[PDB]
RNA sequence: AAACUUUCAACAACGGAUCUCUUGGUUCUGGCAUCGAUGAAGAACGCAGCGAAAUGCGAUAAGUAAUGUGAAUUGCAGAAUUCCGUGAAUCAUCGAAUCUUUGAACGCACAUUGCGCCCGCCGGUAUUCCGGCGGGCAUGCCUGUUCGAGCGUCAU
RNA sequence: GAAUAAUUCUCACGCCAGGUCGUACUCAUAACCGCAGCAGGUCCCCAAGGUGAACAGCCUCUGGUUGAUAGAACAAUGUAG
RNA sequence: GCGUGAGCCCGGGUCGAACGGCCUCUAGUGCAGAUCUUGGUGGUAGUAGCAAAUACUUCAAUGAGAACUUGAAGGACCGAAGUGGGGAAAGGUUCCAUGUGAACAGCGGUUGGACAUGGGUUAGUCGAUCCUAAGCCAUAGGGAAGUUCCGUUUCAAAGGGGCACUCGUGCCCCGUGUGGCGAAAGGGAAGCCGGUUAAUAUUCCGGCACCUGGAUGUGGGUUUUGCGCGGCAACGCAACUGAA
RNA sequence: AGAGACCGAUAGCGCACAAGUAGAGUGAUCGAAAGAUGAAAAGCACUUUGAAAAGAGGGUUAAAUAGCACGUGAAAUUGUU
RNA sequence: GUUGACCUCGGAUCAGGUAGGAGGACCCGCUGAACUUAAGCAUAUCAAUAAGCGGAGGAAAAGAAACCAACAGGGAUUGC
């Protein structure tokens, strides 16, 4: 609802920070085993906690 | 009609988000938290349990402070600095 | 250039550090207003005067306690954050004055009869 | 907008009428300061700032 | 006679068995005794030249000082030292510091980034109002100090 | 509290300031809950013309849709009329 | 090829780092079944089906490709207890622009609430913040081995108001009573019109107002015997002392 | 800190990997799957067909019967001859 | 009457201190089951155990006889 706290307007921008791709560069490291992000998450998929 | 119909009705929440331990588990009408048993003075835990004491017992942080006990001591928890350093 | 030297800061008084921390500090706010709409060189620069304004801070830091240690020497009560700080039990143990005291009567006794070096023959 | 008001000032030495606030879906706090009408605001961006 | 169904072989598919490997487990033996109101264990939010996580750190924020070593870091880039002396490095060691919001959590509260009081400095005509900055104000109990209550009670 | 000035005159005009958090969008035959883009469920405000007793049924204006896999044929047995 | 048999040995192909015979020792040591456990795969089978909510047609453009993309023109439905215009709970970027191979939209897809890169939420007047309700919890006290249970004004020595300060220190009054949380629909100080963006507006721009708190000077009013006049009256007038 | 007549990725701890993680539940709590290219990326320059994904040539390597759907590559089940 | 003691009970953001929480494998106490066995079942057993509550340390606890014995007498506590 547009009626926010300012706790869970501060939950909801770290939420979307955290659902971006990792960079190109990472994969060319050595030793590197990370193929792509296995947290990512949308609106329509999987509800978060509050 | 219990099922499918009585499903539609669900638009409040039992608990919340704790202040003391994070998780979604306080009480909105008790004020009291389902997991660490906030505001009370002790941490809850049982011991019919052991996959929630291990879940949350010392070393699952960071150990900002304790992490740095082992050095001190063995070194006899000294003062000073060594010899004639600069400063 | 912007990198200032630990070697230099530590034969200063508190006014040359203080006009260098002001000098550091207005130079890297100009760098990061001007930051955008452009980039290159300077990007490493911010990096070198962030890090330049720690070591001043330190040493104003280690120049002030100093001072102060030197003011509390021969006092019976010094601030909380001047006092060693072991252990919350090794902060609670009796002195060793205190717990090697003993009574009249057993002193009497080792002054007498203590332990003796002695051998047996075979 | 008080410790707005008085930084602008220290810093670059600029007045304003009033200021405007607002937090922004990221995190971020945004604030439009607007001047007082006898200085040119298009002047100020080019000698400060860039 | 073809097609269709069925059986075997070669090659090609589907699937991940078998063989060899292992910076991981499991069990035994030996050494040591060190958390916290000087704010712990745990939680939240942030910090990189280019990062989402994991690891590290706290507005001095992918780290500062100090000691040792002696030439790197590396996916890209730039730059620094290039061992003179003023010294590379996500190196080793670690005795000096910084350490946001919380939490036994302590001005009163908190489903609120809510509402107060005391002392000082700086501005606005100001002891009283407004703004900025610094330091403070929980409970139980002990020893001492000082101000008191009671025909409980002594002397004059 | 006044006899030359006094007036804590709720009259007119004039000077200064007003911190902190929310504010996008949906609210449902696709943005909520039912394992889902499910014929189910979920609290309110505004309310045109005609017929007519009328917020009944039927037709229209402003505003809004033309979205629910399609093409061809018309046997039995069905569901609906 | 050997062995009654469980099995043993050799040839051909593939492949890339370790392995066997004999005598003793040792064991988590031999599978077709347990509606057995985990994983993988068939026939059925290109089969059942993809049929509620009245419905689509022409030309042009884009594009490798158009029934379900865009323009225009026809034909229709919802029919103000709407398939319209706004909100509360709940969700959390789904909002806007540009672009796009696969996957998703149980047919297609140049389109998308999908995928990638950027942008977007502006208040002294709208809310929260203030008050109390049903209720919840501290303090005095009493239980309970204890985690804790009761108790809310009680069998309690429970507060607040003023004046100078040489300068805080010092004086003087009153006293029956003495905490907090709890409503975005209850109570409650104050803002309207016009314009503006791809996406915000009673919040931005222009004009015109209002409320609370704090300092304060002019004009006017009252008083020469001290704190205003008028009306029978209901009452009127810009003011027109007032502590416990 | 040192070891073993222990186990060798369906075994050994639930976890050899960004594992008490992703995910489920209002909540107390429940809780996985997932190791191996090559000595060295030398991870396929160029030409040609295609709208593109890709194919055919031509290259690297001891080996592409090692091409990131990557050591070896069994059975159920499937295609061609 | 004035003034000065003593006793008991209070105030203070008076000077200086101290406790709470975590951990709990091992240690010191309190409280306290049933499944099960008895071929049924109630005393019994499981068990002075699991679960629940309070308090410590590198160990804790115990400890220098109101003890054992009946001997020609031993001589604090703990463990095999
Ligand atoms: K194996
Ligand atoms: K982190
Ligand atoms: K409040
Ligand atoms: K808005
Ligand atoms: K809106
Ligand atoms: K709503
Ligand atoms: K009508
Ligand atoms: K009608
Ligand atoms: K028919
Ligand atoms: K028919
Ligand atoms: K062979
Ligand atoms: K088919
Ligand atoms: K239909
Ligand atoms: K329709
Ligand atoms: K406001
Ligand atoms: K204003
Ligand atoms: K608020
Ligand atoms: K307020
Ligand atoms: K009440
Ligand atoms: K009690
Ligand atoms: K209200
Ligand atoms: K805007
Ligand atoms: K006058
Ligand atoms: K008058
Ligand atoms: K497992
Ligand atoms: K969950
Ligand atoms: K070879
Ligand atoms: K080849
Ligand atoms: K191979
Ligand atoms: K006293
Ligand atoms: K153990
Ligand atoms: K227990
Ligand atoms: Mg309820
Ligand atoms: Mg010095
Ligand atoms: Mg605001
Ligand atoms: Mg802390
Ligand atoms: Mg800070
Ligand atoms: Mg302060
Ligand atoms: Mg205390
Ligand atoms: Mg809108
Ligand atoms: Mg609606
Ligand atoms: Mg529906
Ligand atoms: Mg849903
Ligand atoms: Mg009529
Ligand atoms: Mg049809
Ligand atoms: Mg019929
Ligand atoms: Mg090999
Ligand atoms: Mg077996
Ligand atoms: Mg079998
Ligand atoms: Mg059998
Ligand atoms: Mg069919
Ligand atoms: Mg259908
Ligand atoms: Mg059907
Ligand atoms: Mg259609
Ligand atoms: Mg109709
Ligand atoms: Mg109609
Ligand atoms: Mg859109
Ligand atoms: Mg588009
Ligand atoms: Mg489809
Ligand atoms: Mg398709
Ligand atoms: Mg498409
Ligand atoms: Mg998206
Ligand atoms: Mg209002
Ligand atoms: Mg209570
Ligand atoms: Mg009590
Ligand atoms: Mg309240
Ligand atoms: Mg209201
Ligand atoms: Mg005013
Ligand atoms: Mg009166
Ligand atoms: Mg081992
Ligand atoms: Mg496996
Ligand atoms: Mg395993
Ligand atoms: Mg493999
Ligand atoms: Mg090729
Ligand atoms: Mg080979
Ligand atoms: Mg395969
Ligand atoms: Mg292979
Ligand atoms: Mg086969
Ligand atoms: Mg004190
Ligand atoms: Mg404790
Ligand atoms: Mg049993
Ligand atoms: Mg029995
Ligand atoms: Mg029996
Ligand atoms: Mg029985
Ligand atoms: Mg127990
Ligand atoms: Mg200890
Ligand atoms: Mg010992
Ligand atoms: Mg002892
Ligand atoms: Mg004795
Ligand atoms: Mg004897
Ligand atoms: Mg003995
Ligand atoms: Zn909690």
């Amino acid at each position: 609802p547009s009626h926010k706290t300012f706790r869970i307007k501060q939950k909801l921008a770290k939420a979307q920070k955290q659902n971006r791709p990792i960079p190109q560069w990472i994969r060319l490291r050595t030793g590197n085993t990370i193929r792509y992000n296995a947290k990512r998450r949308h609106w329509r998929k999987t509800r978060l906690g509050l | 009609t219990k099922g499918t119909s009585s499903f539609g009705k669900r638009h409040n929440k039992t608990h919340g988000l704790c202040r003391r331990c994070g998780r979604r588990s306080l009480h909105n009408q008790k004020k009291v938290c389902a997991s660490c048993g906030y505001p009370a003075a002790k941490t809850r835990k049982y011991n019919w349990s052991e996959k929630a004491k291990r879940r949350k017992v010392t070393g699952t942080g960071r150990m900002r402070y304790l992490s740095t006990v082992p050095r001190r001591f063995k070194n006899g928890f000294r003062t000073g600095v060594p010899k004639g350093a600069r400063g | 250039n912007g990198k200032v030297k630990a070697g230099q800061l530590w034969s200063k008084n508190k006014e040359e550090l203080t006009k260098i921390l002001g000098e550091l500090k207005t130079e890297l706010s100009q760098l990061r207003i001007q930051k955008i709409s452009s980039s290159g060189a300077k990007l490493n620069k911010i990096h070198d005067l962030r890090k330049s304004i720690a070591r001043v801070l330190t040493v104003i830091n280690a120049k002030q306690r100093a001072q102060l240690r030197l003011f509390y020497k021969n006092k019976k009560y010094l601030p909380l954050d001047l006092r060693p700080k072991l252990t919350r039990a090794l902060r609670r143990r009796l002195s060793k004055e205190d717990a090697s005291r003993v009574l009249e009567k057993t002193k009497k006794r080792l002054t007498h009869f203590p332990q003796r070096k002695y051998a047996v023959k075979a | 907008k008080a410790q707005i008001k008085q930084a602008l000032k220290k810093l670059y030495d600029i007045d304003t009428v009033k200021i405007n606030t607002l937090i922004r879906p990221d995190g971020t706090k945004k604030a439009f300061a607007r001047l007082t009408p006898d200085v040119d605001a298009l002047d100020i961006a080019a000698t400060k700032l860039g």
